[PDB]
């Protein structure tokens, strides 16, 4: 039977067509792979991006299977306000800035760094921010200690809107890692958190990362 | 072409694309008998809003028996679709459609989109682009959520038919 059939019978049979498109509701389409590396401006909107030894693929959420049924941008703003308060949830940004004083300033100059790192860290605990400048302008790399990486459609336009046209988004495998990429294109208690970043160790555990991550770290640095 | 043709038409696309009375235009019935090359209506697209396209045109060819043409317009901030009974750019799975560009869908263009003839109804939506006033067009192909329901119903429907 063709859909030409169907419009003849559901004249008649106005109940039959109701149950007909309420059973037609299961995507299967929606899936394609994409090229590393991957701008997230030039990307297809409500779609997540599934990274893994397997394939690389951008997916409408209406056919993804992965993410059930958050945090906004907005959200990541009142962290940000309050990270004075959250410095031992939050020490794995702040090892980010390997010590520098310089860089953290320049941080407190930048909500959307902090932002993207929330709403990333909200989606995959297992994650290593890293940060430099270049002209005064901070840079943020975030490496994913795993191979398998699912960003949900709304973490990215998200970290989107949380960008402006500041920023470039992008994801890469750089030496066997997910790294994604924020790099600024343009540009309020410094005291306390100098303070507290100043006062707080880093662990070996961490430092191995760093370690380990060095080259990756250099080749990033461009 | 008709008058009743065409009502039977402007009212299924109402019902079909489930639009407000404020989001169809109707060319004059008596003027789209003499021409063919104008459209029987044009349908206001909101973004972000599932549309059941293969339906509707499969519904049109059914009461036409004429194989239809509708096309997505990027009228600047907008898109329509117009929906034409004849034919005088065709669409993919996904597509950028510009200011002043055109994107003709055709049953056979959904046909050659979707992967199995058979319990596969395809769909589509509009999305606002990144930036600029462009938009972009997915289709979708959607089966059923049970198969079972559907081999039901089928059988139903083989009964109906006389
Ligand atoms: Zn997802």
């Amino acid at each position: 039977l063709t859909l030409h059939d169907l419009h003849d019978i559901f004249r008649e049979h106005p109940e039959l067509e109701l149950k007909y498109l309420n059973m037609m509701k299961m995507a299967i389409t929606g899936k394609e792979s994409i090229c590393l590396p991957f701008n997230f401006h030039s990307h297809r909107q409500h779609t997540c991006l599934d990274i893994s030894p397997y394939g690389n693929e951008q997916v409408s959420r209406i056919a993804c299977t992965s993410c059930e049924d958050l945090p906004t941008a907005s959200d990541a703003m009142v962290a940000f306000i309050n990270q004075t308060s959250n410095i031992m949830k939050n020490r794995n940004f702040y090892y980010g800035f390997c010590k520098s004083s310089e860089l953290l300033k320049l941080s407190t100059n930048q909500p959307p760094i902090f932002q993207i790192y929330y709403l990333l860290h909200a989606a995959n605990h297992d994650i290593v921010p890293f940060m430099h400048a270049e002209d005064g302008r901070l840079h943020m790399h975030v490496i994913f200690e795993n191979p398998d990486v699912h960003i949900p459609c709304d973490c990215i336009t998200q970290m989107l809107t949380a960008a402006r046209e500041d920023y470039s988004v992008t994801l890469n495998i750089v030496r066997d890692h997910v790294v994604i990429s924020v790099l600024c294109h343009a540009v309020i208690d410094v005291t306390i958190l100098q303070r507290k970043i100043d006062e707080m160790d880093i662990p070996n555990d961490v430092s191995e990362s760093f370690e380990r991550y060095k080259e990756l770290i250099q080749e990033l640095c461009q | 072409m008709n008058k009743v043709l065409h009502q039977d038409l402007v009212q299924a696309t109402r019902r079909i694309l489930k639009l407000g009375p404020s989001e169809l235009r109707v060319t004059d019935a008596g003027l789209i008998c003499k021409n063919p090359n104008y459209s029987v209506c044009d349908a206001m697209l909101k973004t972000d809003t599932v549309y059941c396209v293969e339906y509707l045109l499969s519904y049109w060819e059914s009461r036409t028996d004429h194989v239809p043409c509708f096309i997505f317009k990027n009228t600047g901030c907008a898109v329509s679709l117009c929906c034409f009974v004849r034919a005088p750019r065709h669409v993919g799975e996904f597509n950028v459609l510009k200011v002043n560009e055109s994107l003709i869908v055709t049953l056979k263009d959904i046909e050659e989109i979707k992967p199995s003839a058979y319990g596969v109804l395809t769909k589509c939506v509009v999305r606002k682009s990144n930036s600029a006033s462009v938009f972009n067009i997915e289709l979708i192909a959607f089966g059923p959520e049970n198969e079972g329901e559907y081999e039901n119903l089928l059988r139903e429907l083989y009964a109906k038919k006389a």
